């Protein structure tokens, strides 16, 4: 989705990329330049620097402003006009849902997971909208592994390698007698 | 108060007039013919130097305010139409040029598809702008557009011209006047844009779904001998006086097809419609599928509006929207005024409400404080 | 040439008289009814018919080489006669034009190989551009320019046209002398 | 002015915008001591008038009549001002042969009061939809104004007294199936005479059609009178209320009517070297100028300079006599013959001084243009004066240094 909002304020810095093919380049242009301002509102009135990204055939194309208030709508979901809580929200909600107890505690170990926290000041972005949502004087500590975009899978590789997933996983021949439910009741 | 001055400007032509009229006053190419250049500049042209681009707009504005309009621009207010997603630095220069040269009251910059929807009556509808650059679609829903399910191709005027020029030099066929009635190919190596748009508009039309769906296949031959329908006949083109250009008849019904065509992708001017409907929410679906609004030049050309609303009902049955949009009703609105001449309708009659239009637009006095143009970016 | 006008000579054949210069080359077939009252140049080749005419001319009128002043017939249901045409004060006819003009404004510059039609009037301070068609009984304003094979308003001249045209018609004049 | 390539040789004006134009297009302002351009300049509107039919119309009437002409008709097919016929009138071009009879309009008995424009089509549903949201605006100004007076009060939405005929327009109908495009398009030969270009198409907006034959000729359009007022300086020049048929100016003001005028009289040759003359006329009856200054080093925009003109010559006091003088009438000792500069001065006549410039073409490829200041004693008569009642030297004494651009042909 920021991939997508990247491209239609791309459309409004005045550069098309109409084509399916050309929206893997947008995906490139974000991975490569989008920054979380901490302040959006500073950015906006501060004159950008307007710093070139180099296209596959040679072309240069000026981002400009375009390249910091594209990932803010992760934040921000309600700037576009998309109906969601957002992320600083999401995690928050997901804490405060919990039982008390564990508030602080959850609060207290928080793992970012993913390609959508790489970002550049993504981290410190979302440790100030935390802050602001949760309750005053407790300690956040959002922990993100330098290996984010793989974290998922080595997380598996480990889990694989235990000699309790040769209970955990369903056999051929057990799906074929137990049913369809064997895979849903085993998943947990 | 005095009737405000409504102006649009496009890549091809801007329309112009008063506030409470029937339809725009002048209505011309958008160039200027500076001193030395043999062909006339484009006036709007996105992605190129502010200073370059501030002294075209403040000729053309000056043509439009005295040669075709007789009225002095200090003295009432503007409604300046432009489309959604129109580049951030070309809006902000067009209002700089009006506020800072001309020292406009104050500039309305109103949104070319909900001006659209105003001519109808109707508070809710879709609406496609089939223009030169790009065909955009963008729902409104009860005042309020949609900017989530937007969409746009490269699929208009431009996409089209391009698509005859290429056509007409493989069958090339000229009698220049000089021992050239024998077929002559390719003896101007290109040919200039105003002749290609009036062979265009006077020459080619939009064929039929069942007709055109043959000329897909035909001109493919996709494992087929001979597979097309029969031609309409060849129309010759006068160039430059005595060069007379032999039109073939496949060019007329074969360049719209680019439009229409699929390309695997499932990107035509018809799919754009679905591909914005199904994105939209679930409860607006019914309502804006009922109230579809077909606005720009480009499809003004014979035969486009049935041909839409056929190959939408044909793609509605596709598997990829059978599932969303199948028991859904498409009827088409037939606004007041021409198909080119609709978004200028809007702003005339958005400039007949002096008491709104007073509150909304953004006063000189105002931008020369701030220096800062309201737009749908944050601010 | 950069604001300055050039040295144009002359040869002995010229019909100088009272300050009016006339190419003997240049017929005027119909020497009755046409009219020079100032000092006006007429270059060789150049045509100015007596076909039922009084074709009064400039102080510094100036008509270059191969261009005709003919009157136009006014196509009258009474009686059909060739109307009169009276050209105006410091009037510059261009090489090889054509001029079937009714009232002649003072103080034009008309273009090179420029048709102008039949019962056209032109008012003061105008110019027509080279290669353009005004047709029959068309009328072009006060500083304006009228150019294209329609023969329409192109644009404005600059507002020092009277003051102008003055220096352009009498340094041509001083400046063509015999060799 | 275009004869003589008037552009060629350009003037400098100061300002925000600095502008390198023509000395007949710019204009002198008087108020103050700086000549501006066309461009620098605002524009007003006077007077509306037909190019045809030379009728100064007012400012009200052409509101009513959307700025056009109700005698006079440009014909559509081409586009030049049509003319009345008879046999019983019908309108007709001269360059193309279209007449009214053509496309099917009937011969009127009166000349020009008989013929009209069809009225728009959707002209009644107009003004149903202006009159519906008319009504729907004035509510939200109402509701506006409401909670506008409610903030400024800031009383807090306090409840003194109680809160709180209607216009409905039905929206248009949608159509199940647009008609289809018609069966005689497929297997028919197209005659381009019949259908009509994109050009007269759009000049017919308000119900552009495809056929010649719908086609109608429309109004000729109005022309407009244009009046300079300036940024800092209010008149500047304006034009008489019957500028039909007139090339009077109401207030003459031009900056070859002020500025002394630079022409280049010879061009030498561009072959790396050459000495060429110029000469400058004053237009003031009595005045002193100099051309001293070489445009300084790299300052007042010398980007274009692409040779280095010497111009080292003082000040010589040139005056213009409104007369018609004869060839060598008289020889003035002081003027003329004191300082005879045969090496700088080249010619003396009335109202005239020709000058030798030490040019130094081929520094660049080719397109040689010189940079160099010219400085003129303006009498401004800013302070009240009648016929110069007051002696005016400080005015005089006020030295206006002109960045001219003088263009060699190469
Ligand atoms: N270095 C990066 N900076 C910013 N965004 C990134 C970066 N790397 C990946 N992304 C974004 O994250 C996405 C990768 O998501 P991923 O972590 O693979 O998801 P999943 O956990 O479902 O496998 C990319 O498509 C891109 O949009
Ligand atoms: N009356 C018409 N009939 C057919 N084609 C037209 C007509 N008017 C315009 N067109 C074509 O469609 C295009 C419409 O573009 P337009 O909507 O005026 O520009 P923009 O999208 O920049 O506002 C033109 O470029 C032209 O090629
Ligand atoms: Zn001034
Ligand atoms: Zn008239
Ligand atoms: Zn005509």
């Amino acid at each position: 989705d920021v991939s997508r909002f990247l491209r239609l304020y791309l459309r409004k810095e005045g550069y098309d990329f109409h084509s399916s093919s050309e929206f893997e380049i947008v995906k490139a242009i974000k991975e490569r330049a989008c920054y979380l301002s901490i302040n959006p509102q500073k950015d906006e009135t501060l004159e950008t620097e307007k710093a070139q990204y180099y296209l596959p055939d040679g072309s240069t194309i000026e981002i400009g402003p375009s390249r910091f208030r594209a990932p803010e709508l992760l934040f921000r979901p309600d700037l576009i006009g998309e109906e969601s809580e957002g992320i600083h929200e999401v995690l928050v909600f997901a804490i405060q849902k919990s039982d008390m107890d564990l508030r602080r505690t959850l609060f207290s170990n928080i793992v970012l997971s993913g390609g959508s926290t790489l970002f550049k000041g993504f981290g410190d972005r979302l440790l100030s909208e935390v802050k602001k949502l949760a309750p005053k004087d407790v300690k956040i500590r959002i922990s993100a592994p330098q290996e984010r975009l793989y974290s998922t899978w080595i997380g598996g590789s480990i889990l694989a390698s235990l000699d309790t997933f040769k209970k955990m996983w369903v056999s051929k021949k057990e799906y074929e007698e137990d049913g369809a439910r064997s895979i849903h009741r085993k998943t947990f | 108060e005095k009737t405000a001055v409504v102006i649009d400007l496009g890549e091809a032509f801007t329309k112009c007039g008063f506030a409470g009229e029937t339809g725009p006053r002048c209505i011309i190419p958008s160039v200027i013919k500076k001193a030395g250049m043999p062909k006339p500049i484009k006036v709007v042209q996105y992605n190129i130097n502010t200073e370059e681009l501030y002294s075209y707009l403040k000729e053309f504005i000056h043509i439009l305010y005295f040669r075709h309009l007789l009225v002095n621009p200090r003295d009432r207010r503007v409604v300046v139409i432009e489309s959604v997603l129109c580049p951030s630095h070309f809006r902000e220069t067009l209002t700089r040029v009006l506020f800072k040269y001309f020292e406009v009251p104050s500039v309305l910059l109103a949104p070319s598809h909900l001006m659209a929807l105003l001519t109808l009556g109707i508070n809710s509808a879709m609406v496609l702008d089939c223009g030169y650059r790009e065909s955009l679609v963008l729902p409104i829903y009860e005042g309020i557009p949609v900017l989530n399910c937007w969409g746009a191709l490269p699929l208009g005027g431009k996409a089209l011209h391009k698509e005859l020029e290429t056509q007409l030099l493989e069958q090339c066929t000229v009698d220049t006047g000089a021992a050239k009635e024998q077929s002559l190919p390719s003896v101007m190596g290109s040919i200039p844009e105003g002749v290609l748009e009036d062979i265009k508009v006077r020459t080619c039309f939009v064929s039929d779904l069942t007709r055109g769906l043959k000329i897909q296949a035909a001109k493919f031959n996709i494992d087929g001998n001979t597979e097309r329908p029969s031609p309409p006949p060849n129309v010759d083109y006068p160039l430059d006086g005595e060069k007379i250009l032999h039109v073939l008849g496949s060019i007329r019904d074969s360049v719209v097809e680019i439009l229409f065509e699929q390309d695997n992708e499932e990107k035509s001017v018809a799919t754009l419609i679905l591909d914005s409907l199904m994105q939209c929410p679930i409860d607006t679906r019914k309502q804006l599928a009922e109230n579809l609004v077909i606005i720009g030049g480009t499809s003004m050309l014979p035969g486009f509006l049935h041909r839409l609303l056929a190959e939408i009902r044909y793609l509605v049955e596709k598997p990829k929207y059978k599932k969303t949009l199948g028991t859904k009703t498409f009827r088409i609105h037939t606004p007041p005024a021409k198909a080119n001449c609709v978004a200028w309708l809007g702003g005339a009659i958005f400039g007949a409400l002096q008491d709104i239009l007073g509150s909304r637009s953004v006063s000189k006095e105002y931008y020369n404080q701030t220096g800062r143009i309201p737009d749908w970016c944050s601010l | 040439m950069e604001l300055g006008e050039l040295l144009y000579n002359k040869s002995e054949y010229i019909e100088t008289a009272s300050g009016n210069k006339v190419s003997r080359q240049s017929v005027l077939c119909g020497s009755q009814n046409i009219v020079l009252n100032g000092k006006t140049i007429v270059m060789n080749d150049c045509i100015i018919r007596g076909d039922l005419a009084n074709v009064r001319v400039g102080r510094h009128c100036v008509v270059k080489s191969r261009s005709v002043i003919r009157p136009p017939f006014k196509k009258f249901s009474k009686g059909v006669a060739f109307f009169p045409l009276h050209i105006g004060d410091h009037v510059f006819i261009e090489e090889d034009c054509v001029v079937n003009a009714a009232q002649i404004g003072s103080y034009v510059h008309v273009g090179k190989n420029c048709v102008i039609g039949r019962r056209c009037v032109l008012k003061d301070c105008c110019k027509i551009l080279d290669n353009t068609v005004l047709p029959p009984e068309t009328v072009v304003p006060p500083f304006t320019v009228f150019s294209g094979c329609p023969g329409l308003f192109s644009g404005e001249l600059p507002e020092c046209t009277q003051e102008l045209m003055i220096d352009v018609t009498k340094s041509y004049y001083q400046k063509f002398l015999p060799l | 002015a275009s004869l003589l390539q008037s552009e060629r040789v350009l003037y400098l004006v100061q300002g925000e915008k600095k502008v390198r134009a023509p000395l007949s297009q710019l204009y002198f302002c008087r108020y103050c001591s700086e000549l501006r351009s066309l461009e620098c300049v605002s524009h007003e509107v006077d007077s509306h008038y037909c190019p045809s039919c030379l009728e100064n119309m007012p400012s009200a009437e052409a509101k009513l009549k959307k700025n056009r002409c109700a005698n006079c008709f440009d014909c559509p097919g081409c586009m030049h001002t049509l003319s009345t016929r008879a046999t019983a009138y019908y309108l007709a071009c001269g360059f193309c042969r279209w007449t009214s009879r053509d496309v099917g309009m009937a011969d009127k008995s009166v000349a020009s009061g008989g013929w009209q424009e069809p009225d728009h089509p959707h002209t009644q549903r107009m003004n149903k939809l202006i009159e519906y949201y008319q009504q729907l605006a004035q509510k939200e100004k109402v509701e506006r104004d409401r909670k506008k007076l409610a903030r400024r009060r800031n009383y807090m939405p306090l409840a003194f007294s109680q809160h709180t005929k209607e216009i409905k327009i039905e929206p248009a109908q949608a159509v199940d199936e647009v008609e289809p495009l018609p069966e005689d398009y497929y297997t028919r030969p197209v005659n381009l005479t019949e259908v009509t270009t994109l050009q007269q198409r759009l000049l017919q907006p308000d119900f552009q059609p495809i056929c010649a034959s719908q086609l109608y000729p429309r109004h000729k359009h109005l022309l407009i009178k244009r009046s300079l007022r300036c940024r800092q300086c209010e008149h500047n020049l304006s034009k008489p209320e019957f500028n039909p048929t007139s090339i009077k100016f109401k207030i003459q003001l031009v900056a070859v009517n002020y500025i002394p005028e630079v022409r280049i009289m010879s061009i030498p040759n561009l072959r790396y070297m050459k000495e060429s003359q110029v000469l400058l006329t004053l237009t003031n009856p009595v005045e002193n100028l100099t051309h001293v200054t070489l445009l300084e080093c790299e300052e007042g925009d010398p980007d274009d300079t692409n040779s280095t003109a010497k111009v080292s010559v003082p000040p010589t006091e040139l005056v213009l006599a409104g007369k018609d003088a004869a060839a060598e009438y008289d020889e003035l000792a002081e003027p003329q013959d004191f300082p005879d500069d045969p090496d700088v001065v080249a010619f003396r006549k009335a109202n005239k001084v020709g000058v030798f410039i030490k040019v130094t073409p081929q520094r660049e490829e080719g397109d040689v243009t010189v940079c160099f200041k010219l400085k003129h004693d303006f009498k401004n008569l800013a302070a009240p004066i009648r016929p110069v009642e007051e002696a005016d030297p400080g005015a005089e004494v006020s030295w206006l240094t002109q960045h001219v651009e003088l263009s060699l042909g190469p």
